[PDB]
């Protein structure tokens, strides 16, 4: 609902967190549909790191759901979820990958279709210092 | 406090209330005054009708005028429809602080700084009369609304009574022949400055400056320069009924009473506006606007809103009611509370009203409930939301507070709320702050019942008893559940049949007529929400949306009844009218006519005989009688209105029958009719019908190509001499190879110039001469054959049919 | 008086005060408060009296000046008559022998089509029959055709009177001066007369002879107007692709782009083109001739390509020139786009040849990279250029300036499989001085793509990899990479084995091996280590591995269609991706009806009363974007009248200063405070005023970027796509259904409508609908769509959201 | 007609003075002259701008545009003929253009524009021709 705001001014980081929950949630609670129409529209227009993001997750989202393989396939042939710089090179891999190969590797890899890295809880911390200065 | 309007115009000396319209004026010490429409939000006028300060103002409401007084020391007369000066009359020869206006003749008051108020005649050359006493200044002249008498507000520490038509004031001693002034020590002591005395008031508080009057009393309250405020009866001159007010810090310009209102507004020249008790006479508060300075006040003799004039500019101010609950019964409207007190009932699209006795409420509404069976009202008083108050049923038809004391009708009892309910005669009441159920044991009931409680909900007003914390819950008639809740979105209403028992509750989309608990009828249909609309308990439903009074629906039928002059709410259905009241709450009626109605009720019938004299001119619009009956796919509604041409070659297409098509589509005036019509016209089965729209159209070519599928070779040659000539080269080309000699083409390509083309048709049919002839006049070669034959036979037996498809048979149902 | 409307009496006392300056200016004042459009009758015998007669041409002139714009209206001192006082005297004004006065008599009376003036006209071709200046003969042959045009197209207009009644024409042709009013319907002798003048010519008349009768035989004859025609008639005898080199047409063309730049941009668009006429492939457009500045001999001085090299621009010349001539340069000369583009791009991407290329942004550093490159990907001999040019990138040894190179370079092999092996060892070399995550992102993927042809691995990366800079992004791009290509292949320290151990460090694991690695811990949440991890099922070898997917390219890559491709040179694509290439009682009833295409609004009055509503008027208002295209026009609302009046609608106007509410119908009647009411007729709404636009997916994209459109509702009865209901509701809201925003397939296909619209409220409107129709076995909410909505501060987003569930009226009267 | 109107305007949101040739640009000359001619008859420094489908020919003179008027038209040389030979006319009455100048000499301008383009079509004018007239 979020990503209604603004296609390409919400910026890398809030197209990352729908298209990242998205991809590892793999919604039954809503239609993914909106969700990758709304994703769609910012990787064209918003940084590298957000539409690398994109391919692998979709990838990931294959491994973990067989009705999402028809989508994946629309967005990355698609100048943007691919062939851009960054994005290809990420793409050619997880594309080769869940097109290509065996999915071993792909079913492997999503565990659930985390993040990068858990840290603690570092928001509230910071807030308490940075709120009276 | 709420504030309607409020213009920065800068120091308003003098602020006066339309009596007959929800206006304010203003005159301004700039010089300028101006009339608003405070409601509307719409400037009237504006004049600078003096250099200096303007300090008084009035309507002069007889006949459409206002007048202002200014210190030019003239009443001036305004028009505010035509803007110019109507007359012009000199007043006295100081200030004109405040002028009033007389209802008898074209009079004309005005209160001077000059210690006069004087009444002049236009009419005639007269100056009737001169009211003379002051010995300082007479701040201020104030009409009650009888014009017999005014009050006047001076500064030589009275006020003085006067009559207008009088000479001065106006009484005479019955004991005694003598003047009741006496310039000696009797029973009180004064001068000699009257020609008699009806009453002189005090006015003691160093000299009041203004005096003003409650609408509905003779008492008066007086602001002076002091501080202090003090209340006078000037139809006695008692000094036991004198009671001084005290708030204020410095000298107070005004204090008149709210109309609508238990309390006494004030205003000073300090930098506050207090407001005062007016059941102990003393301040219960004060507020600070910081506009500084109050010199103006003023109550509406039309019991609307308030207004006080500061030095910044004026505020009118609201302390009234919007969407009151009501219900009606048969002839009566009950609602609840509003300002202009009690009105209702008669009109139907002025904005004027009348009484009638049908009080819902003659008491703070704790409550307001119709019984559901439309019997009793019940009105919760005393106010609160603890846990005990009164309640006062009343007879609904003529509602006293109690009818007999000594009768079971209009008795009281103890309630904290009291609300009716359904079995219709019953109640359900809170008398603890919770749901207890309520009998008396037969009739409608009206004793007090302490047994049955819940711990839900919180008592409040109703008509099956309403509570609220988070949505709004129905009751139960002798059980503490809750029978339902409902939670929807309002446009701030509840919406009740007549019956109380029933419930009307607004959507996204119109509104939705509902039955007890929360259960859908029907929907009506209406793109908007409806303002209100109530339903004759189902059927007949008719409702407001806008300024005109529409039934929804009336026996399948659809309606505009009849519009007001006024944006309305319906107050409900009972009967054959429908009667609505709206914020202000002025009445409008509208009897259930048998125009729209009856119409539709005798077409939906198949009857169009009847509906011939229904029709009628309060009903015709252009398409519900004139084309509305032209929409019928096997004409039967089409047949009757046929007017048109477009609705005549409608109707056409939709029988089939398109001989009354090429007529409707002559007198459409257009071609592209005509080759529709002659299309179906194919379709219906015939070709002659056909040939005569598509000759018009100029379709010769079409004809060509029908013409031997249709069979005809006579006509099939008039459309290639008609298509020769357009040089249509599949028209004209045709019907030379559908008749079995080719000879047709062969002399339209010799003028069109194709002579290749020409030779090669006519060869191939042994008309190798007419070739030879074509390849003669033109370049020749001949002997060249194509991937076509160029001399092999063409020969056709053209259409074996002795009765060609033009007279395709038919017989047409 | 510049427009002073009330003025009338002041010019009525100075029209006649026996100072004819006065007079003058009175008549002056009339004649400048007319053309305004302002009141002018009250006057007219003043007007009138002095000056009839007089040969004194000022006052006489002033008048006859006022008889060609209002004498028709103006009757007090004139009325009607056949010698009006417009003409009467001034017969004596024709027949003076002052030749101004008669010539303007003959001019305003000849002028008007008027049929009260029309005998006074005809002889008034007596008073410039007779010729003093060009100016005489050319106001005669305009009056006497004039004449003609007022209603004397047979015998009282066509010979002559005494030498003109339509022959001037004629005479003019033969005379010194010519000027020929007889462009249309006149005699057929003058026609044939001009075209003799075409040759004794009068350069003005030349221009009113040639209107008539164009096309020479000749080259020309002379004079600007026969020049004009002949550039016409020039181009028809030689149509064929374009003009190419512009003939006289060269002259106007300039000053039709004076704002400045945009006529060189033009101009320089029109030499390109003329040079030659290329294959025409994509951006190779030059049309007009193929020789007619040929392009490229050998013996050629100082040659074509000279002018060709200005075409090839970074910005040589200003930016709208820029843009022009890269698209140029392109168009000469390429294979399509892609040779002129290697050029081209060499000379724009960075380097260390020339600083004035190069430039230490990283994004417009490495979009050159990009553009330089994509020739490659779409055309091969563009690969063999581009790697070297691309080391020369690399060559300026800035952390960034690698960086960017790197990145693009890397994709190229992606592409481009073992063709590039070459590249590598340059690739290394900046890779060690770094502070940022690119140089490590590219370098790795060269590196480590490469390895079987360098050895040097161990020592370039482990630099790097125990350095710092930037590297969250690095660690994506190592993961895939650092591997790939011959399983031992590789030596310094570390062979590529070490390299795997490397590559599975970086990736998400942990090992000593070169020095350890920068960071391990991955880049954006979904990417991880994971699948790599898995991968290089055998050790770094072209096989079903890291390697595979290195030494291939992700779908098609082919073109300039943006796959592994930029479009074109990267600074002139900024300039197209811009480019949004946007394209008293009332009763009233009513009811719309339509017959023949007439949109009305019907309206019955009804005067349920028996009182008096007499002064009965109607009409209907003009409130702001609402018109009534004609009031109702009856004077009904009489004592118990019922009528039919017909007021017609229009929806598309611009905002009047009243109310601005549903529509508001006005009825007049008897009253004198309330003598005009307002009452209603049917609903209509506020959304009427938005005004219907369209929007493309670039429009609608730059807008949803430019504000937001966070705000959102779910809008029942979007069930149905956009086609049906959605687009039917959005267009009365005047909103249009436009281009997607989909992402269709078997898992998506959600519909998605872009909307605009630029509504009369200071605002735009848009709106996603997306419809939630399942095509996933959890839907949203199923069936129903939400509507993602937006107006350019919100505030007619709303009017979107609830106006795409339902919407419906109708009556049955 | 070709020529619907020849107009001097202000560009204070009003035709100063105008003239209507046959009646039918009344009221209709003020509302075009006081829009366009404000926006520079919506030009950019150009002579022939086209705006609301009706041809602008102008000149700025101060705040103040002399402007043509043409929605039809017969040739290119001839339109701007007219408007030149009427800003030779035009400071003989007026010095220059400026509002309340131009207000004052109605009758001057207005003359001369009936004189200029009669029924439409571009006659000749010249200041001494000017002065028979206004004798």
């Amino acid at each position: 609902h979020l990503c209604e705001f603004i296609e390409d001014c919400e910026f890398t980081v809030l197209a990352t967190r729908i298209l990242h929950l998205l991809g590892q949630e793999g919604p039954k609670t809503n239609n993914p549909s909106k969700y990758i129409r709304f994703i769609y529209n910012r990787v064209v227009l918003e940084h590298e790191e957000v539409r690398a993001g994109a391919v692998s997750a979709l990838a990931k989202f294959g491994a973990q759901n067989e009705e999402m393989l028809p989508s994946i396939l629309v967005l990355l042939k698609r100048c943007v979820m691919d062939d851009d710089n960054e994005v290809r090179d990420r793409a050619t891999f997880y594309l080769n990958v869940l097109e290509q190969k065996q999915k071993a590797l792909n079913a492997g890899y999503i565990l659930n279709g985390l993040t990068v890295s858990i840290p603690g809880l570092e928001k509230a911390l910071q807030q308490y210092t940075l709120e009276p200065s | 406090m709420l504030t309607k309007f409020e213009t920065k115009s800068a120091r308003v000396k003098g602020l006066s209330f339309h009596p007959k319209r929800p206006w304010i004026l203003t005159s301004l010490h700039n010089g300028v005054i101006q009339l608003w429409d405070y409601r509307m939000c719409t400037l009237i006028d504006k004049f600078d009708e003096h250099d200096g300060p303007v300090r008084g103002i009035d309507f002069h409401k007889q006949q459409p005028l206002f007048v202002s007084g200014g210190d030019d020391y003239k009443i001036k007369v305004w028009n505010y429809k035509l803007r110019r000066c109507l007359f012009t009359l000199l007043g006295h020869l100081d200030y004109i602080r405040t002028t009033f206006f007389h209802h008898e003749y074209p009079w004309i008051l005005s209160a001077s700084d000059d210690q006069t108020i004087r009444v002049w005649n236009w009419q005639s050359r007269t100056c009737v009369c001169v009211l003379t006493g002051h010995n300082h200044y007479v701040m201020c002249a104030q009409f009650h609304p009888s014009e017999d008498l005014v009050v006047s507000a001076s500064l030589d520490q009275t006020v003085r009574v006067w009559d207008i038509s009088g000479l001065r004031k106006k009484n005479l001693s019955p004991g005694a022949v003598e003047s009741d002034v006496r310039g000696i020590t009797g029973v009180d002591l004064f001068g000699t400055t009257d020609a008699v005395v009806k009453h002189v008031l005090e006015g003691h508080d160093r000299g009041v400056n203004w005096a003003a009057f409650h609408p509905t009393m003779p008492l008066i309250v007086s602001g002076a320069d002091d501080r202090q405020v003090k209340i006078w009866r000037m139809n006695e001159s008692k000094a036991w009924e004198v009671d001084t007010c005290r708030g204020h810090y410095n000298n107070v310009s005004c204090a008149v009473f709210h109309p609508r209102q238990e309390l006494i507004l004030s205003n000073s020249e300090d930098k506050s506006i207090r407001v005062w008790d007016m059941s102990k006479r003393t301040g219960v508060q004060t507020f600070r606007r910081d506009h500084d300075r109050f010199w103006v006040l003023a109550a509406h003799p039309n019991l609307n809103l308030f207004a006080a004039g500061h030095d910044g500019g004026m505020i009118v101010f609201k302390l009234e009611r919007e969407r009151p609950a009501y219900a009606v019964h048969g002839n009566m409207l009950h609602y609840v509370k509003d300002r202009f007190l009690r009105q209702l009932d008669f009109n139907s699209s002025k904005d004027v009203a009348v009484m009638q006795l049908r009080s819902g409420s003659k008491f703070p509404v704790f409550n307001m409930s119709y019984n559901p069976a439309e019997n009793a009202v019940l009105l919760c008083t005393r106010a609160s939301n603890l846990e005990n108050s009164t309640y006062d049923l009343y007879t609904i038809p003529k509602d006293a507070d109690s009818q007999n004391p000594d009768a079971p009708e209009g008795k009281r009892s103890s309630g904290l709320t009291a609300v009716w309910v359904a079995r219709n005669r019953f109640a359900v009441l809170d008398r603890m702050h919770s749901l207890l159920i309520k009998n008396l044991k037969n009739e409608i009931t009206k004793k007090i019942q302490v047994p049955n409680c819940d711990e839900i909900f919180y008592a409040g007003t109703g008509n099956l008893l309403l509570r609220d914390a988070d949505s709004i819950t129905l009751f139960d008639v002798q059980q503490k559940r809750t029978l339902a809740s409902v939670k929807i979105s309002k446009v701030k209403y509840v919406i009740w049949s007549a019956d109380m028992s029933h419930v009307a509750l607004l959507a996204k989309h119109a509104i939705v007529i509902c039955n007890r608990k929360l259960d859908a009828l029907c929907n009506i249909h209406e793109n908007i929400r409806v303002k209100s609309g109530a339903w004759d308990e189902s059927g007949v439903f008719i409702y407001t949306t806008s300024n005109h009074i529409k039934y929804a629906v009336t026996t399948g039928d659809h309606g505009i009844i009849r519009t007001l002059d006024l944006p309305i709410y319906v107050t409900r259905v009972k009967g054959n009218n429908v009667y609505c009241l709206d914020r202000e709450c002025r009445p409008r009626v509208l009897t259930i006519d048998p125009t729209e109605f009856k119409f539709k009720l005798a077409l939906i019938n198949r009857k169009y005989d009847e509906v011939l004299h229904m029709v009628r001119n309060a009903k015709l619009v252009g398409q519900s009688i004139i084309a509305y009956l032209q929409k019928k796919g096997y004409p039967e509604v089409a047949l009757h209105f046929v007017k048109d041409e477009k609705t005549r070659f409608s109707l056409a297409l939709e029988c089939g029958n398109i001989e009354i098509a090429l007529e409707a589509a002559k007198a459409l005036d257009d071609k592209n009719c005509w080759e529709k019509l002659g299309e179906v016209a194919l379709l219906q089965g015939n070709h002659q019908i056909v040939e005569m729209c598509y000759q018009r159209t100029k379709n010769f070519d079409k004809l060509s190509f029908l013409y031997l599928i249709t069979g005809n070779l006579e006509k099939l040659r008039k459309m290639m001499k008609i298509a020769e000539i357009r040089k249509d080269m599949s028209g004209h080309y045709q019907n030379a190879l559908y008749l079995g000699d080719v000879s047709e083409r062969v002399r339209i390509l010799k003028n069109c110039g194709q002579k290749s083309l020409a030779y090669l048709s006519a060869a191939t049919h042994g008309l190798d001469e007419e070739a030879e002839s074509l390849k003669e006049t033109f370049d020749p070669e001949k002997e060249t054959i194509p991937d076509i034959d160029p001399n092999a036979k063409l020969l056709q037996p053209p259409a074996p049919i002795m009765p060609l498809d033009t007279n395709w048979p038919l017989l047409t149902v | 008086m510049d427009s002073e409307p009330p003025s009338e009496i002041s010019l009525k006392n100075d029209l006649e005060k026996g100072d004819v300056k006065s007079k003058t200016e009175a008549l002056k004042k009339v004649i400048i408060m007319i053309l305004n459009g302002e009141k002018l009758p009250g006057l007219l015998m003043t007007i009138i009296r002095f000056v009839l007669p007089l040969q004194d041409h000022t006052i006489k002139k002033l008048l006859l000046v006022f008889w060609e714009i209002v004498p028709k209206t103006t009757p007090d001192g004139r009325l009607l008559h056949e010698m009006i006082l417009v003409c009467d005297a001034y017969r004596k004004d024709l027949q003076h022998p002052n030749e101004f006065i008669r010539g303007s008599t003959l001019r305003f009376l000849c002028k008007l089509k008027e049929a009260e003036l029309l005998e006074p006209l005809m002889p008034a071709i007596r008073a410039c029959l007779e010729h003093r200046h060009s100016y005489v003969r050319r106001n005669a042959v305009l009056a006497i055709y004039t004449i003609y045009r007022n209603f004397e197209h047979l015998i009282p207009d066509a010979p002559e009177l005494i030498h003109d009644f339509l022959v001037n024409e004629k005479d003019a042709s033969c005379k010194r001066n010519a000027f020929m009013m007889l462009i249309h319907a006149d005699q057929d002798r003058a026609l044939d007369y001009l075209s003799t003048c075409i040759d004794q010519v009068q350069t003005f008349g030349d221009i009113l002879q040639l209107v008539i009768v164009e096309l020479i035989y000749k080259v020309c004859h002379a004079n600007p107007s026969e020049r004009a025609r002949f550039i016409r008639c020039i181009y028809n005898l030689l149509q064929s692709s374009s003009p190419a080199v512009k003939y006289e047409a060269a002259g106007t063309l300039v000053t039709l782009s004076s704002a400045p730049t945009a006529i060189k941009a033009a101009a320089q668009c029109y030499i390109d083109l003329i040079i030659k006429e290329s294959d025409n492939n994509v951006k190779l457009i030059v049309l007009d001739r193929l020789v007619e500045l040929k392009e490229h001999p050998a013996h050629e001085r100082v040659l074509q390509d000279l002018v060709m090299d200005i075409l090839r621009v970074l910005s040589t010349p200003d930016l709208e020139v820029r843009k022009k001539t890269l698209q140029l340069a392109l168009d000469l000369v390429s294979s399509r786009n892609v040779e002129e583009l290697v050029i081209v791009l060499k000379k724009e991407v960075i380097k260390t040849n020339n600083v004035s290329e190069h430039e230490d942004t990283d994004k417009y550093r490495q979009l050159l990279v990009r553009t330089l490159h994509s020739c490659s990907v779409r055309f091969p001999d563009m690969a063999a250029n581009v790697i070297p040019v691309l080391m020369e990138f690399l060559s300026d040894s800035n952390e960034a300036a690698a960086a960017d190179v790197l990145e693009f370079v890397r994709e190229a092999i992606q592409r481009f499989d073992n063709l590039r092996m070459l590249i590598v060892e340059k690739m290394l070399e900046v890779f060690h001085a770094i502070k940022s995550v690119k140089i490590y992102r590219g370098a790795l993927w060269i590196l480590g793509e490469y390895c079987s042809t360098k050895e040097d691995i161990q020592s370039v990366m482990t630099e790097v990899r125990r350095s710092l800079g930037e590297i969250p992004i690095v660690e994506s791009e190592i993961k895939k990479e650092a591997g790939e290509l011959k399983p031992e292949e590789e030596i310094t320290v570390g062979p590529v084995q070490k390299l795997v151990t490397e590559m599975g460090t970086y990736a998400t694991q942990s090992a000593l091996s070169s020095s350890r690695p920068t960071k391990k811990e991955e880049d954006r949440p979904p990417l991880r280590g994971f699948l790599l991890d898995g991968d290089f099922f055998v050790a770094a070898s072209l096989a079903t591995t890291l390697t595979k997917i290195a030494l291939r390219y992700v779908a098609l890559v082919q073109e300039k269609k943006k796959q592994n491709s930029f479009v074109a040179e990267a600074m002139l694509l900024m300039a197209t991706i811009l480019h949004l290439g946007k394209s008293d009682p009332v009763y009233a009833e009513a009811y719309v009806h339509v017959n023949q295409y007439d949109i009305v609004l019907d309206v019955l009055v009804v005067n349920q009363t028996s009182d008096t509503l007499q002064n009965c008027t109607l009409e209907l208002a003009t409130l702001g974007d609402l018109k009534l295209v004609e009031k109702p026009s009856p004077l009904t609302l009489a004592p118990h009248d019922f009528a039919n009046i017909k007021a017609n609608v229009k929806v598309a106007s611009t905002e009047n200063g009243i109310i601005f509410g549903n529509i508001v119908y006005d009825v007049s009647g008897a009253a004198s405070d309330r003598n005009c009411v307002v009452l209603s007729d049917i609903h209509i709404d506020i959304m009427d005023y938005i005004q219907p636009a369209t929007c493309t997916d670039a429009e609608f994209r730059q807008m949803w970027a430019e504000f937001e459109w966070e705000n959102k509702v779910t809008v029942n009865t979007n069930m149905t796509d956009l086609n049906d209901y959605l687009q039917h509701i959005l267009k009365s809201t005047n909103m249009k259904c436009l281009t997607p925003e989909k992402a269709l397939s078997g898992y998506c296909g959600f519909m998605a409508a872009n909307l605009y619209a630029r509504s009369i409220f200071g605002e735009d409107a848009l709106a996603n609908v997306s419809i939630e129709k399942p095509v996933h076995q959890g839907p949203d909410a199923a069936v129903t769509g939400h509507i993602r909505i937006r107006a350019k501060s919100q505030g007619m987003a709303l009017s979107l959201g609830d106006k795409i569930n339902l919407s419906q009226k109708k009556t049955s009267l | 007609m070709v020529l619907l109107a020849a107009a001097v305007c202000t560009k204070a949101g009003k035709a100063i003075v105008s003239r209507q040739f046959v009646e039918m640009t009344r009221t209709r000359i003020e509302g075009l002259l006081a829009a366009f001619p404000k926006l520079m008859n919506t030009g950019k420094q150009h002579t022939f701008v086209e705006t609301e489908s009706v041809r602008y020919v102008y000149q700025p003179m101060e705040k103040l545009y002399m402007v043509l008027i043409t929605t039809k038209n017969s040739n290119i040389l001839e339109d701007l003929e007219t408007l030149r030979l009427f800003s030779r006319v035009i400071p003989e009455y007026c010095r220059a253009l400026e509002e309340n100048e131009i207000s004052e000499h109605c009758f001057d301008l207005i003359f001369a524009f009936d004189e200029i383009v009669a029924l439409g079509y571009r006659e000749n004018v010249n200041l001494a021709q000017i002065r028979t007239f206004t004798e």
